[PDB]
């Protein structure tokens, strides 16, 4: 499951830290920014006890600095079932909802109800089917040879489990779970029969498993009102779910737990690029913050000294500061030479790119008078311009190739400058004739 | 809608009637070459004149699903009324049609009178015999 | 003949087996690095392996930036799937923006599925419904169970209907002598017409003949379907093919745009994951083409910029022609293209170059070639030195009109009187603007 | 029907070299434009090649519009010719794009022909079977004429067609088997015995004779936003009267394009390239210019004519000022119709042909009065004052139009400097930019 | 008896052939904007025109709105009149263009005649004849139906199809009650019961329509006067169908859809088909906007492509405004707040203010309007006070005067009691200068 080709975190696997919430110089994809990664295990650690809700995180730096590299290693190590709900800041600017109630989905989409249930399955190998039936359809009788690996039995089946039988086919070789209370019979294949391909189930016929649910709020917010289905989970015409259902869950669930029936998993809300929200966005969330069902907001941004949007004058990080009064605030840095070297090996080794040490050298000084991400992005152009002449490794001039083929920002912007009277510029006047 | 019944209503009223609704009244039963019924059939006029029930489809869905099953195990209660849901007879009969033997067997053969019957044949009408079906 | 509008003159990139562009092959002429370039882009697209790798073609008006998209776009092929776009396509007035265009992102990812389908077909010979014990009972339907006859070539069978299936049965209107198609994956029947066995010129509803179907009446077949994932979405969120309430008044409805939230992605993520684990499912990743993509504004690039770190987005192509141009929905901020730094840092930007005039003259000689005209050497210099002057798109404009007027003097020559006919007749933006600025009321 | 400004030009008055005549066609005046006009046409009526953008531009009262309806007037039957204003786009229901996509897909036609049957038949015979609730209706047709005698069977639609406009067993009907049609041409029985309802005073006619079956090739137009329109969703053919056709998705715009291919290699249809006018297309967004830039190079694009009367102005959308309202990208693949101010001479052939369309006869004196006044002040005063004269050269019973009653006509209606000199003398009387008025006249 | 502002007017006051005498149908001064409106009058009397504008401009309490009702009721009640405010098109369902073309298109009238042949009264018996060989596996196959009526002073038995039984069958006819059969159609219609078979039961619900007058046969030619704006929303909304979503939609919101402008070609091609047939007559109207300053320039470009149209009638604007900035456009000065492409296209009709004289004989009329009694030299008084405040001012202190004399029992206007008036209630100067003498947040 989860198909994915590659992408531009794929390659961290989440946090690497010790038992001490140290961090290693290279462990799980992630290198360099130690107190960052320590702030962010401390989080971690917040998330995992579960015992505090509504706390804000800020994490602010340069573009480029590990920022949403580090809000994937925390939604890598918080591993799955927990909710984690990650959002872009012009995602709530829609049509249908207002920004206080897609703001309101997203904070109750971060809070899970666990519930653990019984129930009861028989998953066998169908050995034979005995079906006797009359001339107008009346009364329908039926044998039903069944068995596993570890038994063997024949039951007498009534008319309901005849119909059953009968809608969706069963055949003699095939291996079915059926369910005694719903009545709902799936054909998981065919067994080892040469005469899809599974094996015959082991030990007992009549198994109970218990199975574990976690479902959140907002999706028994959407069952609850009686407006629309469960389909608006899928179709997502929900349509400004009024509070009065929203106070009925919020008891229940209290209900729920204290008589031990469900548990309580919080989850983490992140916010990229936080800076594009509305102010009426902001005064939402400073009173979102402080509910007892409000999960852990991480904000990531890279603005500094901007205008905030809605108002006309300018703020730290886009934001207002009674918001920043509410955060604690992870500040990361630029990269040295030797860490950049080391990203750009680990993305070569993620690629399956074979590159040479001078080749590596030439990327690294490139990347530290560029960027990161151009050196990133010439690291699988050269790799194609090599299988061109048709060779393994990348040397030094299929880097040379591809930086001469593909241009970055300055060089952009010089030649744009220097040829400006060839393109548009903010006035509308541009020159199309050669000569004159 | 399905059961909506034109009753008769009192003259000693406040709701008149407003002139389209006369002019939708009498074109219900109009022939052809009347005035009124010629300046109330545009559409179909359009249609005959087009030849547009003998024209071809061009277009197929490249997907089509049921809706999302919801299941819940460990009770027959919510697979009553999901199948109930989705197979409501009063619905699934006003979507089709009684077959004719059927209906002579309910009016002669069972004494059942014909305003008894439950309301058949709504479903639109498609635009030609291709336009009936995706495949 | 044949129709040419603006391009087609174009067939691909024209490269060697090394990579290496000629001057003059598949309607380019020059902007060899470039075309170098895109195929190297087109290899990586082949490779499909990639997620979310973006390029930005740079250059000034008529320099051929639309030209190698849609020489890209063949070079790839039909197989390949391939989105072009506008920038002013964003802004719907039935929702978001950003939801158009995560719908353009996921229309550009293909699926090629083997299918099985199980068909009974044939002629229906009878038709016996029978009756309902109690049929005003209100819980049951009027009848219970419906006996049909099909036959076939070497075949015939006998069968006992769902009153679920006979309502798609009867809405079809089939009758006794009438070619039917049942496909049991999904209920739907396929009425294809009248047995040609009985009579055919005593019907008076243009109707169509068709003989007996070969082979036995039940049946497995496998077809294969190209479909992209937006297809799966859009057939989910809008729920039509079952025989039951809600699919069948889905497609009476009007239909409209919704918020199709990230949980049926991940639903249906899963399930062509576990399509192509079986072998069945082949994906084919493609490319979005984004032109004019100065008209974005800031709220578009700021979620692009989120939308192409993820694991399923293709390969994006992007164009523009401005300087320094101020974003979009910002006030103060000047940035290259139109394009904010942050989504820049995140690019290849491919420059394109301006032309000389033999280039010039080549292309319009090219263009003459391929519109069916012929031109004479003297009239090839001045519609060369016109397009120096002027542009190179008023001088390709103005070979149909001097076609027309060859055409209306008995001649199949263009001719240097012809194209200062031409000259006369119709202006350009220069001596048009030096007509508005010496002007008495706003001419 | 009703005199409108545009209804004296039937054509474009060209000869078959494309030299325009000097008076022709209710067209005086104007022969580059026309010139280029008629090229126009020429290209259009070849149809080889497809999104081309002109652009007629020139002051006020020129001519613009008129050379639009010459061109529209000369095109002919089964060539469409889109004629939108520029504030039509924006729209509550639709996008700009989509309704310029609807814009640009109503200028293509395609030419569909079909195979056909007519009947033509004394009625004999009528069994209509139906069932109880009405539902199932099926039966026979026995229809003869002088030589023979069919049984045919009977579908839903043509029993109702048979039920509405009642025929009587004895009348003479038309069949056609590709349309449907149900046609009584009359009856020839000539019953005695009728019922005191119904009664077919039909006009008489005799029984047709020889063959009861004849085919025939029929052709029709239909649109490809029709095709899209009618493929969208279940009922499109009430879509296409009631316009409630909301953002149709590109992939049924694709394979409507393909099936459109299909049918051209089967040689079943063909396609007819029309032409879509925009006047005032300066009242455009900038995003609206975007879109045409990139949807004029498409294979399936019709011939765009614009037409603006602005100079240099600010494009709408931006703040910066563009020649003619429009950017420099549109400017680039157009190629510019200029128009030029009018003669006293010109005026006075143009008034002429004004009053000889709204049938007033019109002396010399008060011919050469109202050149002077559309010389002084426009021309579309002097033809707005032709009615007015008339009327009250009516009131006064003569059915001439003599100097005085241009003279009361031009006392009585007023023009817009005079007008202006009239408000610009009496401020305080009117309204101001700040609200300021002085309503007492103490 | 209710008066509101206006109908002391009664037309314009013209006499015939000639010029507007000084006082007569409730208008005191304004001869020379009468005497144009006059002849706009008759050239809408002319009924050749399609698509003329006239503007009358002039200060506020002028008589512009008067003017225009005048035109109203000179025209009378058959020519359509449509009213309308220019901040009415901004609706929220749909586009301005929309609510302006419809506008334009409710302006336009048709007037039809038709013939009608009834068979109506109350049922005197009803008997389905059987056949004289009834087929096998039937029951009750009929042959005819004898059905007789009664009316006043005329009684008549039928004979009918066999088909009208099953109407007769499905609309409950029974015995006695009084049934309507038009001739081509059939379908009888029950209308009631008679009023000799309403006291044989205490309770019931069914109507009692009397016996109708008249024989039981007669032909009746009706006349019945629609508009082009009915005609498309009667053809663009379906008819009564068995479909879910014709019923669906008539339980629901009446939403506002874009009518197409092939529904309105379509109506436009029957409707001159049954014009040239010699039964429909085309009435043209008048479309009044006031306030004309309050459209933005989007609704002119619309104006100036609407007003070349074939069909489009005769359009009256109205407005005050000097000088004035156009709205939607920054930068524009304009006359009257119109911009000129559409001033170019109009006539201009300007009107005067009064004075003392007219002021007085004004006030006289509203006065006898309202039936009240006004003294000599309160006449003056009040004359002299809509000198120097505002004549609407002068004219609305009349019903607290008549009031204040009513309460001291008294049935004249006196001088104590318009002080009184001119004391309790306050005009706009006055107010204005006690606002701009306190600094209390008057
Ligand atoms: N500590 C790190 N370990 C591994 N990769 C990193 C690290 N920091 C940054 N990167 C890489 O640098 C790129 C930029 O990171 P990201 O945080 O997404 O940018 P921004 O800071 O602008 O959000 C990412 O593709 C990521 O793979
Ligand atoms: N190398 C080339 N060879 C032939 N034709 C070209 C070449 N470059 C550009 N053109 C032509 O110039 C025109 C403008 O190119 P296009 O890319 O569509 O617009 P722009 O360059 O302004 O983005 C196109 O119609 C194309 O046919
Ligand atoms: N050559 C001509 N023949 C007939 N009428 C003309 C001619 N030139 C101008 N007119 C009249 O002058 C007006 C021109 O205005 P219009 O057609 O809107 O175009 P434009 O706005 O470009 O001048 C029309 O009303 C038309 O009746
Ligand atoms: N010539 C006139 N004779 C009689 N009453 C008039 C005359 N002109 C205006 N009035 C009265 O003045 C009042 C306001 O005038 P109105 O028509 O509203 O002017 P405007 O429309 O320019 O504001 C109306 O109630 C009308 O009765």
């Amino acid at each position: 499951k989860s198909l994915s080709l590659i992408a531009a975190h794929s390659h961290i696997t989440g946090l690497g830290l010790d038992e001490n919430l140290q961090p290693r110089p290279t462990s799980e994809g992630m290198v360099g920014q130690l107190q960052a990664r320590r702030a962010a295990g401390v989080i971690l650690k917040m998330v995992q006890n579960g015992t505090i809700a509504g706390r804000a995180v800020l994490v602010a730096g340069p573009p480029s600095t590990g920022k949403t590299a580090l809000a994937m290693g925390v939604s890598q190590s918080l591993g799955k079932d927990v909710p984690f709900t990650a959002i872009a800041g012009s995602e709530i600017f829609s049509l249908e909802l207002s920004k206080t109630e897609a703001l309101t989905q997203a904070f109750r989409k971060s809070i899970g109800i666990k519930i653990k249930e019984e129930t009861e399955l028989i998953e066998g190998e169908v050995v034979e089917i005995q079906i006797d039936r009359s001339i107008t359809g009346g009364h329908k009788q039926g044998k039903l040879t069944i068995k596993t690996t570890d038994m063997e039995t024949i039951y007498e089946l009534g008319n309901k489990m005849i119909d059953g039988l009968t809608k969706e086919k069963v055949l003699a070789g095939d291996v079915i779970s059926i369910d005694k209370a719903s009545g709902k019979i799936t054909k998981l294949g065919r067994s080892f029969a040469r005469s899809r391909f599974v094996q015959c189930p082991e030990g007992e016929l009549q198994k109970r498993k218990t199975v574990v649910h976690t479902v959140s709020l907002h999706e028994i917010d959407v069952i609850n009102s009686r407006t629309q289905g469960f389909l608006a989970l899928f179709t997502g015409d929900t349509g400004e779910i009024r509070s009065e259902v929203r106070d009925q869950i919020n008891t229940k669930v209290a209900e729920w737990k204290e008589e031990g029936k469900a548990e309580i998993v919080p989850g983490v809300l992140f916010i990229d690029e936080v800076h594009m929200l509305d102010i009426e966005c902001f005064s939402f969330i400073n009173r979102a913050l402080e509910d007892e069902f409000a999960p852990i907001v991480m904000m990531a941004t890279n603005r500094g000294v901007s205008k905030t949007r809605g108002t006309n004058y300018k703020s730290p990080h886009g934001l207002p500061l009674d918001l920043l009064d509410r955060s604690i605030i992870i500040t990361t840095k630029s990269y040295n030479e030797q860490e950049i070297k080391t990203i750009l090996s680990i993305r070569a080794q993620e690629e399956e790119v074979e590159l040479s040490s001078d080749a590596l050298d030439l990327l690294t000084k490139t990347g530290v008078e560029t960027s990161l991400r151009y050196s990133s992005n010439l690291i699988s152009v050269a790799q194609q311009i090599a299988m061109k002449r048709k060779n393994n490794t990348v040397e030094v001039e299929d880097v040379k190739r591809a930086y001469l083929l593909f241009l970055d920002s300055a060089r952009s912007v010089k030649y744009v400058q220097e040829n400006e009277s060839q393109y548009i510029d903010d006035q509308g006047n541009v020159q199309i004739s050669i000569a004159k | 809608v399905i059961e909506r019944t034109n009753g008769p209503k009192n003259t000693d009223s406040l709701s008149f009637k407003t002139i389209t609704q006369e002019l939708l009244e009498v074109t219900r039963n109009a022939p052809s070459e009347g005035v009124m019924a010629s300046l109330l059939n545009v559409e179909k006029h359009a249609y005959e004149r087009e030849y547009l029930n003998c024209i071809q489809r061009g277009y197929h869905p490249n997907v089509s699903a049921p809706p999302v099953t919801i299941e819940v195990l460990g009770s027959s209660h919510v697979t009553n009324s999901i199948n109930n849901e989705l197979f409501d007879p009063l619905i699934s009969q006003a979507l089709s049609d009684i077959p004719a033997i059927t209906q002579y067997n309910m009016h002669v053969k069972k004494g059942i009178p014909v305003e008894d019957f439950p309301k058949t044949g709504l479903f639109p009408e498609p635009l030609n015999k291709n336009f009936s079906s995706n495949i | 003949v044949t129709r040419t509008a603006a391009h087609t003159h174009i067939k691909g990139l024209g490269l060697d087996e090394s990579g290496v562009a000629k001057r003059v092959e598949g309607g380019f002429v020059g902007q060899i690095e470039a075309r170098e370039a895109c195929g190297v882009i087109v290899d990586l697209i082949k490779a499909k392996k990639m997620s979310g790798r973006a390029i930005l073609l740079a250059g000034g008006p008529s320099t051929g930036k639309t030209a190698l998209a849609l020489a890209i776009s063949q070079e790839l092929g039909p197989k390949v799937p391939f989105c072009p776009l506008v920038g002013s396509e964003l802004y719907s007035v039935e929702v978001k923006k950003t939801e158009t265009l995560m719908e353009n992102f996921r229309r550009a990812i293909g699926l090629r599925i083997k299918e099985t389908k199980e068909v009974y077909e044939g002629e229906v010979t009878e038709l016996t419904p029978e009756d309902a014990e109690n049929p005003l009972g209100g819980y049951g339907k009027t009848i219970s169970h419906v006996i049909v006859g099909l036959k076939s070539a070497k075949g015939t069978k006998t069968l006992r209907l769902d009153p679920t299936i006979y309502e798609s049965i009867q809405r079809e209107k089939v009758s006794i002598g009438d070619v039917i198609y049942i496909e049991a994956n999904t209920g739907a029947v396929k009425r294809v017409g009248r047995s040609d066995a009985y009579a055919t010129e005593f019907d008076l509803e243009t109707e169509e003949y068709v003989p007996l179907p070969k082979g036995e009446v039940h049946k497995k077949k496998e077809i294969v379907q190209d479909v992209t994932l937006h297809d799966l979405d859009v057939a989910n969120a809008r729920p039509q093919g079952g025989q039951d309430v809600i699919s069948m008044m889905g497609q009476l409805l009007k239909p409209k745009k919704t918020e199709i939230t990230e949980k049926l992605r991940q639903e249906v993520n899963k399930v062509v994951a576990k399509y192509i684990d079986q072998g069945v499912a082949e994906l084919i990743p493609g490319v979005l083409f984004i032109d004019e993509v100065n008209m974005l504004d800031i709220e578009i690039f700021t979620y692009l910029n989120k939308a192409l770190e993820s694991n399923i987005a293709p390969v994006v192509v992007l164009a523009s022609n401005r300087g320094m141009t101020t974003v979009r929905g910002t006030e103060d901020v000047i940035s290259p293209h139109g394009v904010p730094p942050d989504l820049i840092d995140r690019l290849l930007i491919v420059r394109t170059l301006p032309y000389d005039k033999d280039e010039i003259r080549t292309i319009i000689e090219r263009r003459a070639t391929v519109e069916r005209l012929q031109v004479e050497s003297s009239a090839l210099d001045l519609l060369a030195t016109m397009g120096t002057e002027t542009s190179l798109r008023y001088a390709l404009q103005l070979l149909a009109p001097c076609g027309i007027l060859a055409q209306t003097s008995n001649r199949k020559e263009i001719v240097v009187n012809d194209v200062n006919e031409a000259k006369l007749l119709f202006l350009d933006a220069k001596r048009s603007t030096k007509i508005l600025e010496t002007s008495a009321n706003y001419l």
